[PDB]
């Protein structure tokens, strides 16, 4: 394929952002559900 | 008399209104006309 | 298709900051911090770089029609 | 008595009998096919 | 090291002069 | 174990769309018609 | 192909140059032909060659 530099950078950014989202959103949801439970 | 371009190998050639519509070197059935030689001007707006 | 030259709302030139924005995002900076580092204060300008989709990288993958 | 030809059945794109089921991502560009195209339709005339 | 490796009391010293579930980080390839 | 959150539901949905796709029913029906239906009609 | 003075040679097409044959070149070719004892193509044969090329180039 020989992808361009911009496309490779975008792929790396996408992988990092996917990992960060999968971590942070799940953590925030877990934080919220326990508070909603104890109320 | 008028240039043409093949649709696969992008090879320039010409036809005389009697040759079969075909690329001379790869035998593709789809060819395109070449751009006009006139001046093209745009208003940049 | 490709990054607009000027911001639609005000008119700031944002067309020269796409490569710098991608470089900053490559280094791990967050999108807000990257936009702040480029001195994009107004959110009208920030939406131009933040929501741009780069489609020319998909059009360029097709074999050129001439040679 | 052997393989007698009874007709031609139109082929749904990207189905098992389509030529684009194979060809991976790179060759899909050489055939001037959009990788985002999903198939599921016929091409009549 | 990062902010996590900082001591909790030293983290308390980092006062602005938490993530929210509905602010995603933008992507370009999506999925499917 | 551990609880299942909304993000896990979206992971499962992503798996669904990775396997099936959005027009899987059309292609599956046509493949069924070509593979076996023509022979049985004959 | 073959030079008159020299011997037979098998050459590829790209060796020939699009530039026109100069007067000293044709003079040397004539001198080599005279040394070997050969003649030049007849004007009738020259016209026949010209017609052959014109038919071949304009053929469909
Ligand atoms: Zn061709
Ligand atoms: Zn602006």
């Amino acid at each position: 394929v020989v992808a361009s530099k911009a496309s490779s950078s975008m792929l790396k950014i996408d992988q990092r952002n996917k990992k960060l989202n999968n971590r942070f959103i799940r953590k925030a949801e877990m934080a919220a559900v326990e508070k909603r439970k104890l109320r | 008399g008028v240039k043409y371009t093949c649709g696969a190998c992008a090879h320039n050639f010409s036809l005389n209104k009697s040759d079969p519509v075909r690329c001379k070197e790869c035998g593709h059935r789809v060819i395109y006309k070449a751009r006009t030689k006139r001046m093209i001007q745009f208003d940049a707006r | 298709m490709i990054i607009p030259v000027r911001c639609f709302s005000c008119g700031k030139v944002v067309g020269d900051k796409w490569d710098a924005y991608l470089r900053l995002l490559e280094e791990g900076k967050q999108e807000g911090d990257a936009l702040d580092e480029l001195k994009l204060k107004r959110y009208c300008c920030r939406r131009m770089v933040l929501t741009h989709v780069d489609l020319i990288e998909k059009f360029l993958r097709y074999n050129p029609l001439e040679k | 008595g052997n393989k007698v030809h009874i007709g031609k059945v139109p082929i749904m794109l990207r189905s098992k009998f389509c030529s684009l089921r194979t060809l991976d991502e790179v060759d899909l560009y050489k055939m001037k096919e959009c990788p985002y195209d999903m198939g599921g339709y016929f091409v009549i005339n | 090291l990062a902010i996590e490796n900082l001591h909790p009391d030293d983290r308390l010293l980092l006062v602005d002069p938490s993530p929210v579930f509905f602010l995603r980080r933008p992507q370009y390839v999506s999925d499917g | 174990d551990d609880t299942i959150t909304t993000e896990d539901c979206w992971t499962v949905i992503s798996a669904f769309f990775e396997e099936k796709g959005l027009v899987s029913q059309q292609l599956d029906s046509f493949d069924e018609f070509m593979e076996t239906s023509i022979q049985d009609l004959v | 192909v073959a030079f008159p003075n020299q011997k037979e040679m098998v050459r590829p097409l790209f060796v020939f140059s699009d530039s026109s044959i100069t007067h000293p070149e044709f003079d040397l070719f004539l001198r080599e032909l005279d040394a070997e004892g050969l003649s030049v193509m007849d004007l009738r044969d020259v016209d026949y060659k010209y017609h052959q090329l014109k038919e071949m180039s304009s053929r469909s």
